[PDB]
RNA sequence: AACCCCCGCCGUUAGUUGCCAGCGGUUCGGCCGGGCACUCUAACGGGACUGCCCGCGAAAGCGGGAGGAAGGAGGGGACGACGUCUGGUCAGCAUGGCCCUUACGGCCUGGGCGACACACGUGCUACAAUGCCCACUACAAAGCGAUGCCACCCGGCAACGGGGAGCUAAUCGCAAAAAGGUGGGCCCAGUUCGGAUUGGGGUCUGCAACCCGACCCCAUGAAGCCGGAAUCGCUAGUAAUCGCGGAUCA
C-alpha cells in the first residue's frame, strides 16, 4: 500500500510515509507548502514526484529531524526517491541516471588545529 | 562597587576614631589604599603608601566617596 | 521492575561483562531487556606537545566512558544468587536499583 | 622560589582566593588540568605511557 | 595543478526555468552563501522585466550575456624576458564567465537602491547594446584588435 | 552591529541579555 | 520648532527629533512619547501647535540638557582636577580613564599620530 | 603504502530514544496501553578488488562505461625515515659544573607585568540598502552540570536578587542556535550605518575592583563613504559567512 524510503544528509534524517491519493503533503505536521516558504529548493525536492509523472496523485508524510533546513529539503529528496522505487523497480531504471539514490557524500569537515577552519590558515608574516 | 556597607578597613575606623575622640594630630601611614574615605575624617593627613612611600595627602570635603589609592601615585610622572 | 546501570570505559570489558549478565538473568529467570547501550560521554582533552612555544602540531586525547543498561522484571531468587556469586568485573563500575 | 611555593599552594590559610590550582606531579604553576589535577606537559608523558586509565589517543 | 586540466564544476540547472546559465548567475549574486535571497533577487529582476517590456526575462536574460560576451582578449606572456600583450580568442566558459560577472558588476555601478532594480535595468541596456557591462566588454576587445600587430604569437 | 552595546545581537555576541534581549 | 531652548530638529520622525536634543537619546526619546501620547512616525512638519508646547515643555523642564547639562560634566571634572584622582590626571595629559593599551592605540584621546622618530 | 579512530550504503544483536509507521483511548504533549517496523543509540560483520565489459600495452598501468551508497587511495584523522639547522627550552621536569647562604633562601602588606611623544605582527567591530532597528515564528551539533546546571513564580526598564521543583543526569537543566522566514518602520544622511570616547547611577564574584575586573540603564554619538608601496588565505561542503559549547577558571 505505501511508498517508505529513508532520508539522510548532514545528520538530517527524514522517513518518508508515502499513501497514493491527491497531493496534500504533510512533514513534521504543518504543509510542504506551508513549512518551506521562500525557497525554490522547496519544489526540487519534489523532483522525483516530477520524474515519475504523478505530482498530483500522492499523499506525502515525512518525518525529518535534526541537521539545517536545507539539509531537510535533501534528505526529503533522496527519502521521496526511496519510497517511490520501493514499489517501482523500473522507476529506478530512470531515477539512478537522473542521479538521485545518494546519501551525498559532501559534508563539513573537521576543523584542524593550529589552523583557523580546517583549511584556512592565519595571515602568513614574516615582518 | 560594595553598596552593602561602604568597604573599609577596621584599624582606619579605629585609629582614627581615638583621632575625633579629643582630636589629635593627623598622621596615620596607611597601607589599605582599597578603602573608601570617611566623610567626617576631614582635616586629617593619611600617609598612604604606594610601593615607594607614604603620601602625606590631606584630605577635604570633596574627597570622600573616593578610595584612598584615588589620590596617590603608584607609577612615577604621572 | 529492577533496573542495573553499567559504567565503564573499555567496551570490551564491558561488552564482556553486559553479555555475562543477560545470560546469567535470564538462563535462569524471568525476561529481562538486553544490554542497552547509551551515548557515550566523552571527555576530549586536547594540549599542546612541546614544553615551551608550539602554538601548533597540538596533540589531544579522549576519556571514553562508555554506558550499558539492562533491566530485569521479576526479582528471581536464583538470579541474585548467580549475579552475587558468578561475576567477573574489573574496570567496571556498576550501579543497580528497583 | 620553586620549593616553597608548591608548598605555600597547599596551605590555603587566608581566604579562598589564594587556593589556586597547582599541578600534583611535576608541579607546575599553570596549565594545571582540574581533573586530573596535573599539567598539560606530565599529562601527556603519562598517556604515552599508558598510565592513564580510559585516556586513548584521539583520533577523528 | 601541472598534471591534469581539472574538470570544470557541473552545476545544478535552474529550478524555476531550466538552465544551468541562470542559476549561475544567482552564484555571482550570492554574497556571503545565501543562495535562496540572491535567487528571490533574480526573480525580482525578472518580474521587473516584464514590468517594462511585454518580454520574457529568459530571452532577455540571455540577449543580455550575449551582447557581453567578450570575443577576444589580450594576454601577457613573456619572451626571453619581455612581456607582449598578445591578443586571441577566449574559452567559451570564461567568456560565460566575464559576462556574467560584468553585469553583476555594472548593477553595483548603477545608482539604483534596491539590488533587483539594478539587475532589471541593467540586463535591459545589456540586450539593448549600450550599458555599463557592454561598454566594457566593448573595451577589452578594442585592446585586442589594438595590438593585433603581436598577433604573430598566437601560441 | 555585533558591536553596539545596545542591539539584539549586540549582547547576543557579547553572550548577554539585558533588556533590548529578552530574559526570564 | 525651536525646542530645547535653541535646538530645531524640524522636519523628521518625532523621536528621532529629540535624539539631537543634548542629554535626549533613543530612550528617553520613545519616553517622552509615552508620557505626552505620541506617534513617533509622525513628522514635526505636521503637528497641533497644543502638541508643540505639550512635547516641547514636557522634556525641557523635566530633566536636565542642553549646555547646562554639558556645564555639569565639566563641573565634575573640575573636581577631579581641583585635588587630581587617578580619573582627573588622565583628563590632564588627555589619556583614558580606563587606563587601557597605551603602549598601542588608543588614539581617539591622544588625537592623530604623531609619528615623529 | 597497508592494520586502528570519525563520516558516508546496509544488515545482525539490544529496544524506556524516538514511533497512530498499526490500532484504540487522549485534558491530542507518543500522555495511557501497546509496538520495535522506523529514526536513533553503539557493538559486530559485510562492501570496492582496475573485480567486470570495451580501447591501448610486452607488463605494471591508463582511459571510457555498467552495477553500486560510494570507483581507480571515496572524503577526513592519527603515522611525520637517515640527517639537517652550535635551531628552542637549566623558567615544566630531570641534570654536570658554577655561584649565594642573617641572604642569590623564606613569610607578609602595598606596588608592578596594565607604565606611553612612537612603530611592527595576528586579530575583532564597521564604513551600510544584497543593508540596519522592532515584534512574531522555524531547523542544529557537540559538549558540559549535586554544596554545580537552575524549571518555573514574584519583583526591578536591567544586570540581578528573594522563594522554589527536577538532576550522580539519551529521561531534569544551560537552551533562545544564529543567519534565515512573515509583516512592518528606515530613504542615503557622519545617517535608525558606525559604536570609540566620556559624565551620572546601579548589580554579581571576591577579604578586597584607585591603580586594575565584568555586566547593566540614561546621556554622550569620535575616526572611518572600502583604504599608498606592498602583502596573505583556500580547489567543494572548500572560501566567505552565521551561531553554540568546552578546557582554562572565584
Ligand atoms: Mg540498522
Ligand atoms: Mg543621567
Ligand atoms: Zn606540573
Amino acid at each position: 500500500e505505501q511508498y517508505y524510503g529513508t532520508g539522510r544528509r548532514k545528520e538530517a534524517v527524514a522517513r518518508v510515509f508515502l499513501r497514493p491519493g491527491n497531493g496534500k503533503v504533510t512533514v513534521n505536521g504543518q504543509d510542504f507548502n506551508e513549512y518551506f516558504q521562500g525557497l525554490v529548493r522547496a519544489v526540487a525536492a519534489l523532483e522525483p514526484l516530477r520524474a515519475v509523472d504523478a505530482l498530483g496523485r500522492f499523499d506525502a508524510y515525512i518525518t525529518v529531524r535534526g541537521g539545517g533546513k536545507s539539509g531537510q529539503i535533501d534528505a526529503i529528496k533522496l527519502g521521496i526517491a526511496r519510497a517511490l522505487v520501493q514499489y517501482n523497480p523500473d522507476y529506478r531504471a530512470k531515477l539512478k541516471p537522473l542521479g538521485f539514490l545518494t546519501r551525498d557524500a559532501r559534508v563539513v569537515e573537521r576543523k584542524k588545529y593550529g589552523k583557523h577552519k580546517a583549511r584556512r590558515a592565519p595571515q602568513y608574516s614574516k615582518r | 562597587s560594595l553598596k552593602k556597607g561602604v568597604f573599609v578597613d577596621d584599624h582606619l575606623l579605629e585609629k582614627v576614631l581615638e583621632l575625633n575622640a579629643k582630636g589629635e594630630k593627623r598622621l596615620i601611614k596607611t597601607w589599605s589604599r582599597r578603602s573608601t574615605i570617611v566623610p567626617e575624617m576631614v582635616g586629617h593627613t593619611i600617609a598612604v603608601y604606594n610601593g615607594k612611600q607614604h603620601v602625606p595627602v590631606y584630605i577635604t570635603e570633596n574627597m570622600v566617596g573616593h578610595k584612598l589609592g584615588e589620590f596617590a601615585p603608584t607609577r612615577t610622572y604621572r | 521492575k529492577i533496573r542495573i546501570k553499567l559504567r565503564g570505559f573499555d567496551h570490551k570489558t564491558l561488552d564482556a561483562s553486559a553479555q555475562k549478565i543477560v545470560e546469567a538473568a535470564r538462563r535462569s529467570g524471568a525476561q529481562v531487556s538486553g544490554p542497552i547501550p547509551l551515548p557515550t560521554r566523552v571527555r576530549r582533552f586536547t594540549v599542546i606537545r612541546g614544553p615551551f612555544k608550539h602554538k601548533d602540531s597540538r596533540e589531544h586525547f579522549e576519556l571514553r566512558t562508555h554506558n550499558r543498561l539492562v533491566d530485569i522484571i521479576n526479582p528471581n531468587r536464583k538470579t541474585i544468587e548467580q549475579l552475587m556469586t558468578l561475576d567477573l568485573p574489573t574496570g567496571v563500575e556498576i550501579e543497580i536499583k528497583t | 622560589a620553586r620549593k616553597a611555593l608548591i608548598e605555600k599552594a597547599k596551605r590555603t590559610p587566608k581566604f579562598k582566593v589564594r587556593a589556586y590550582t597547582r599541578c600534583v606531579r611535576c608541579g607546575r604553576a599553570r596549565s594545571v588540568y582540574r581533573f586530573f589535577g596535573l599539567c598539560r606537559i606530565c599529562l601527556r608523558e603519562l598517556a604515552h605511557k599508558g598510565q592513564l586509565p580510559g585516556v586513548r589517543k584521539a583520533s577523528w | 595543478a601541472r598534471r591534469r586540466r581539472a574538470e570544470v564544476r557541473q552545476l545544478q540547472p535552474d529550478l524555476v526555468y531550466g538552465d544551468v546559465l541562470v542559476t549561475a548567475f544567482i552564484n555571482k549574486i550570492m554574497r556571503d552563501g545565501k543562495k535562496n535571497l540572491a535567487a528571490r533577487i533574480f526573480y525580482d529582476a525578472c518580474k521587473i522585466i516584464q514590468e517594462k517590456t511585454g518580454q520574457e526575462p529568459l530571452k532577455v536574460f540571455k540577449q543580455a550575456v550575449e551582447n557581453v560576451k567578450p570575443r577576444m582578449e589580450v594576454r601577457s606572456r613573456r619572451v626571453g624576458g619581455a612581456n607582449y600583450q598578445v591578443p586571441m580568442e577566449v574559452s567559451p566558459r570564461r567568456q560565460q564567465s566575464l559576462a556574467l560577472r560584468w553585469l553583476v558588476q555594472a548593477a553595483n555601478q548603477r545608482p539604483e537602491r534596491r539590488a533587483a532594480v539594478r539587475i532589471a535595468h541593467e540586463l535591459m541596456d545589456a540586450a539593448e547594446g549600450k550599458g555599463g557591462a557592454v561598454k566594457k566588454k566593448e573595451d577589452v576587445e578594442r585592446m585586442a584588435e589594438a595590438n593585433r600587430a603581436y598577433a604573430h604569437y598566437r601560441w | 552591529g555585533k558591536g553596539d552595546r545596545r542591539t539584539r545581537r549586540g549582547k547576543i555576541w557579547r553572550g548577554t541579555y539585558g533588556k533590548y534581549r529578552p530574559r526570564k | 520648532a525651536r525646542i530645547a531652548g535653541v535646538e530645531i530638529p524640524r522636519n523628521k520622525r518625532v523621536d528621532v527629533a529629540l535624539t539631537y536634543i543634548y542629554g535626549i537619546g533613543k530612550a528617553r526619546a520613545k519616553e517622552a512619547l509615552e508620557k505626552t501620547g505620541i506617534n513617533p512616525a509622525t513628522r514635526v512638519k505636521d503637528l497641533t501647535e497644543a502638541e508643540v508646547v505639550r512635547l516641547r515643555e514636557y522634556v525641557e523642564n523635566t530633566w536636565k540638557l542642553e549646555g547646562e547639562l554639558r556645564a555639569e560634566v565639566a563641573a565634575n571634572i573640575k573636581r577631579l582636577m581641583d585635588i587630581g584622582c587617578y580619573r582627573g590626571l588622565r583628563h590632564r595629559r588627555g589619556l583614558p580613564v580606563r587606563g587601557q593599551r597605551t603602549r598601542t592605540n588608543a588614539r581617539t584621546r591622544k588625537g592623530p599620530r604623531k609619528t615623529v622618530a
